[PDB]
């Protein structure tokens, strides 16, 4: 718990093909004993808005490219966004857990691999 | 299940510095993974965007499976007022090695552990804790002022009004205010702060 803790879980449900609207995909967990909030934008090739919080990502094999982001329902739970190292970021109370979706309408998916990473920044009080 | 799981750590030895302005600093970094991360260390200004007159030995290098290693700060410049602290941030990046490898996820993270760098001059004595009761606390409408009369940056573990947290705490600079929701409370005011060693301070009390 001392320690700055990030899991990022992927969850059943992405398929190559059709996939269900919104669709969960990943889930990202924050562990500290002492922070109170942590920032986290997608670390991308494209960013869709100012806070890294939706994008697209790249099949490693054929390069197709599927958007991701968090949910909705994440975003609500936002407290502030800061500008922090000269870009904007979306702070959550690190007792939250987040979901990363499948954003927008339903997607087609080619079967590949693609790589998600996120930066997470947590300040110490 | 296809994609695996990310788990990435960092640990740092504290969760404060303080810069000694007679004395440089330091701050052990540990990496608990079993593979070598990269390790990035700055230091920003109060606005956390802006670069500060301080810099950190490495400030890039490569930290092996579950090594231990102790980081150097200096102060390089800026011109550092000499009765009040100046709060900065230490900022550890930490990077993992990228991954070896129907749909699946290639999962990743990048974590950035930032602590307050506080420079305390050699006229301002003693500690924060030493003087945080002298915080004097004022209520208009909804909102709480906080005033602090001090040299310190004053880093709030806790403060409540008649038992209720407030949450949303930030640290009151020296010489200046800060206004705080009221949590729907009142009358009794208890606060702690975080002393330079990382613990809570005894609980400090006030009526309005």
């Amino acid at each position: 718990g001392s320690d700055l803790t990030v899991s990022l879980i992927p969850v059943s449900g992405l398929k190559a093909g059709k996939n269900a609207p919104s669709a969960k995909i990943a889930k990202l967990v924050v562990n500290s004993t002492t922070l109170k909030e942590f920032g986290v934008r997608g670390i991308s090739n494209n960013v869709v808005d100012s806070t890294g919080t939706a994008w697209r990502v790249a099949g490693k094999n054929t390069g197709k490219e599927i958007g991701v982001g968090l949910s909705s329902d994440s975003l609500r739970r936002s407290d502030s966004t800061e500008k922090w190292n000269g870009v904007n970021w979306m702070t959550f109370n690190s007792n939250d857990t987040l979901d990363i979706v499948l954003t927008g309408p339903a997607q087609n998916v080619t079967a590949d691999t693609y790589p998600i990473t996120l930066d997470v920044v947590g300040y110490q009080p | 299940l296809n994609s695996a799981t990310k788990l990435f750590s960092v640990k740092l030895g504290a969760t404060r510095v303080i810069y000694h302005a007679g004395t440089g600093a330091t701050l052990s970094v540990s990496n608990p993974q079993n593979y070598p991360i990269l390790v990035q260390s700055s230091v920003k200004a109060a606005d956390k965007s802006s670069p500060a007159p301080f810099l950190v030995m490495p400030p890039l290098f490569r930290l092996e499976a579950n090594q231990q290693s102790q980081l150097r700060i200096v102060r390089t410049g800026g011109d550092m007022p000499t009765d009040r602290e100046t709060l900065q941030w230490v900022c550890i990046k930490a990077v993992p090695p990228e991954n070896e490898p129907g749909a699946t996820l290639d999962l990743n993270l990048s974590i950035n552990a930032c602590d307050k760098l506080i420079f305390r001059p050699d006229a301002v004595k003693g500690t924060p804790e030493d003087v945080a009761g002298n915080l004097r606390w004022v209520e208009t409408g909804n909102k709480l002022k906080v005033e602090n009369p001090t040299p310190f940056y004053m880093n709030l573990a806790s403060v409540t009004v008649g038992g209720k947290p407030i949450t949303g705490l930030e640290y009151v600079p020296p010489f200046a205010d800060k206004t705080l929701n009221m949590p729907g409370s009142h009358g009794d005011i208890e606060w702690r702060v975080i002393t330079d060693f990382g613990g809570e301070s005894h609980p400090f009390h006030y009526v309005l």
